[PDB]
RNA sequence: GGGGCGAAAUGGCCUAGACCAUGCCCCUUGGCAAACCCAUUCGACCGGGUUUGGGUCUUCUGACCUCGUAGUCCGCGCUCAGCGGACUUCGACCA
């Protein structure tokens, strides 16, 4: 299969391969819980007249609730769900600099603390 | 042969799992055929040669 | 993933697996542009009552031209397109020494300098 | 009673055509498998009646035993029980 380490910091979460296919790809997270977990869904394709591509990744996670601790009779039921996906368009004859570029300024718009206070205490970006 | 169940709303037995009151059934047949027809024409004449 | 190894005389290319599925394997030539280069298709079927069956072999090809060396701007423009596509209608119940026998007349044929003249030099195979 | 048919058996009409007469096709639903009761040679003897028949927790929605029906990835490995196992669905007194 395919396995994928992830660091969160203190400990290290593995996401396994299941539902491996050209136009679809499921990797999962093998914990505990199989229903109700960490999913993420990659999907690689073209456009048009071969000119250029189109990536989607998409990546789901729900809570999961259980009264089975005090209450005598619960089973594992999902709460909410989150859905976080994304399009890359990007045309083959480009450049590997601009590429390269434009990935290091994603990042650091990612890692940066602009948008851990907007997802967060949900206050527009403007700092 | 068919057979269908009928079921009402929360009535009978003070419950409220609609539950079955009755079946209803329809019981029949099916036939294949075929058939042919032809039309035709004739014309007729006398005469008395002499 | 599946990696195809071809010996032309002097270099060696690799074609490497992408739409890993049943129905249609797209094998790809991983060289440089991945835009206008070696492309093969397979398919695998059946046909009728469950008789026979029905192999198709493709292979594509199309020329790439550039002249960022020189003119300040053009992106990598593909040409003409190639298909060279194949049907086999091979039956179950046959024979393994008369399936033999046809594939080495076909490599025979194949590798005979006749076909090669017709193919350069187009001219009618007749020798 | 409710329907069907001009087909299909023939007769009127009878290039053709569409209707007619007798005339021919179905429903009168059906089955539960168990436990107990009578008067007496004060049971042998056939026949009848009553309680149950997928089942419970809140059989309200909804779940907990069971299965049946499908679709989906599936393991070629991780877990003390182990195992071949996963997820989503509709039904469950019987023809």
């Amino acid at each position: 299969s395919k396995t994928i380490v992830l660091s969160v910091g203190e400990a290290t979460r593995t996401l396994t391969e299941i539902q491996s296919t050209a136009d679809r790809q499921i990797f999962e997270e093998k914990v505990g819980p199989l229903v109700g977990r960490l999913r993420l869904t990659a999907s690689l394709r073209q456009n048009g007249a071969k000119t250029a591509y189109r990536v989607n990744l998409k990546l789901d996670q729900a809570d999961v609730v259980d009264c089975s601790t005090s209450v005598c009779g619960e089973l594992p039921k999902v709460r909410y769900t989150q859905v976080w996906s994304h399009d890359v368009t990007i045309v083959a004859n480009s450049t590997e600099a601009s590429r390269k570029s434009l990935y290091d300024l994603t990042k650091s718009l990612v890692a940066t603390s602009q948008v851990e206070d907007l997802v967060v205490n949900l206050v527009p970006l403007g700092r | 042969d068919n057979s269908v169940d009928v079921r009402s709303y929360p009535n009978w037995e003070r419950a409220a799992g609609t539950r079955i009151t009755g079946s209803v059934r329809t019981r029949g047949v099916v036939e294949s055929r075929a058939s042919v027809r032809t039309a035709l024409r004739f014309n007729l004449e006398t005469s008395l040669a002499g």
